[PDB]
């Protein structure tokens, strides 16, 4: 078997649940795991592509197997948190940036 | 022995000189870097 990626016509035991947009979630495509917000794409797929990748070689779109609708992934929101401090000895009081 | 050549004229000369002083400031996030979403290789980094 070939498992690269692609529109796969075999495929194991697995239930699929509802397609929610807009939120983070983890995803399973087809074997295709990850965790991020699904949103509608614009991208235009040819038929024999099933995702698309980024200039990392990341899955950044994905079809859809039963509605075939292309899906933008974006990673769920995440940054650094810095704290500000006036001191220990002056207050124990910060704030969060 | 006895020459010398005295200027009769001026030029004010306005040139440019062009210096960097500061770089992009720029910060990496370790795990989402090296294990983006997968739990499982955040967990292996931990030991590294
Ligand atoms: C010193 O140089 C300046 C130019 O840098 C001379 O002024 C020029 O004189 C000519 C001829 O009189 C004019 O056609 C130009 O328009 C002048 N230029 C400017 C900017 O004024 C000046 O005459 C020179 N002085 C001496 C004593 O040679
Ligand atoms: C003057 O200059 C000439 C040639 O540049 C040189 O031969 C001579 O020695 C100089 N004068 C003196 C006193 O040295």
């Amino acid at each position: 078997f070939e498992l690269l990626h692609a529109p796969a016509t075999v495929c194991g035991p697995k239930k699929s649940t509802n397609l929610v947009k807009n939120k983070c979630v983890n995803f399973n495509f087809n074997g295709l795991k990850g965790t991020g917000v699904l949103t509608e794409s614009n991208k235009k797929f040819l038929p024999f592509q099933q995702f698309g990748r980024d200039i990392a070689d990341t899955t950044d779109a994905v079809r859809d197997p039963q509605t075939l609708e292309i899906l933008d992934i974006t990673p769920c929101s995440f940054g650094g948190v810095s704290v500000i401090t006036p001191g220990t000895n002056t207050s124990n009081q910060v704030a969060v940036l | 022995n006895n020459s010398i050549a005295i200027p009769t004229n001026f030029t004010i000369s306005v040139t440019t000189e062009i210096l960097p002083v500061s770089m992009t400031k720029t910060s990496v996030d370790c795990t989402m870097y090296i294990c983006g979403d997968s739990t499982e290789c955040s967990n292996l980094l931990l030991q590294y």
